[PDB]
């Protein structure tokens, strides 16, 4: 089973370590368990929305390729794959014993706040994500990598370098699986498997981004609205 | 249009 080049150990240390640099309390111990549907719920989210955007945007920067495109594409690839990461970072910390997720390593919420939150049924997909995501056991490494993928991605309506984006895209995933391979994990498929949370992700992204389409606008964050 | 973004991706 193939295991990573030394161009692709590289790749690996920058991703991995731009991921723990903007990554919140890297934090189950320094946790804050919070408390149609209440703009009091809004207020606790939308203001911790743009501290996690941010950290988002701090990750993209902070990989090379990234900085090498043109910053109508930057934009363009932030604004689609912030959600998707904002979600993952907070699936990898479902806690099964109190069944919550932990937002900019701090606030812990439940499936029913997220939800009434004003999330809806994205609420119900990112907490199955992270009660499915226990076994994988990601490393910080597997997480980086697939932030890295989902940035990476070519499809976004707009795109100018379609053709380099793509190419970088295919770098971090056979970095991604020579690394899986190296890592030997107890579950059965997992390169397999992890393509599929890759899609989990994106679906989640997806509806975020159809559910904003709600009616005022100047009552939530600016970040968060230049990123839909 | 994307001014908050655009200042935090040149800065
Ligand atoms: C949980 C995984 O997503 C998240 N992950 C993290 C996180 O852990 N980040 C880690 C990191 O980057 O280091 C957060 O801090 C989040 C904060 C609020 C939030 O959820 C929202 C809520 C609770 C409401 C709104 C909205 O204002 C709204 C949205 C829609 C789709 C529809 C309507 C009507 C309103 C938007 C968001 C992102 C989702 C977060």
């Amino acid at each position: 089973k193939p295991e990573p080049t030394d161009e692709e150990w590289e790749l690996i240390k920058t991703v991995t370590e731009a991921h723990v640099a903007t990554n919140a309390q890297g934090w189950k111990q320094k946790r804050k368990f919070l408390p149609k549907v209440d703009l009091e719920a809004f207020s606790h989210f939308t203001k911790i929305i743009t501290p996690a955007i941010t950290r988002v945007v701090d990750f993209a920067k902070k990989l090379p390729m990234f900085c090498e495109l043109p910053c109508e594409d930057q934009i363009i690839l932030l604004k689609g794959c912030c959600m998707e990461i904002m979600s993952l970072r907070a699936a990898v910390r479902y806690d099964p014993e109190s069944e919550t997720l932990t937002l900019n390593g701090e606030m812990a919420v439940t499936r029913g706040q997220l939800k009434n939150g004003g999330l809806g049924v994205v609420s119900d997909a990112i907490f199955d994500l992270g009660m499915s995501l226990s076994s994988f056991n990601l490393d910080d490494t597997e997480v980086a990598l697939l932030q890295a993928v989902l940035l990476m991605s070519s499809d976004r309506p707009g795109l100018a370098c379609v053709e380099r984006i793509e190419k970088y895209q295919d770098s971090f995933l056979l970095a991604f699986e020579h690394y899986i391979n190296y890592r030997k994990h107890h579950v059965t498929h997992f390169w397999p498997k992890l393509l599929m949370k890759v899609t989990d992700l994106r679906m989640i992204g997806a509806c975020h981004a159809s559910r904003f389409l709600h009616m005022p606008t100047e009552l939530f964050p600016p970040l968060f609205l230049e990123v839909f | 249009e994307n001014a908050l973004l655009r200042y935090l991706l040149d800065k």
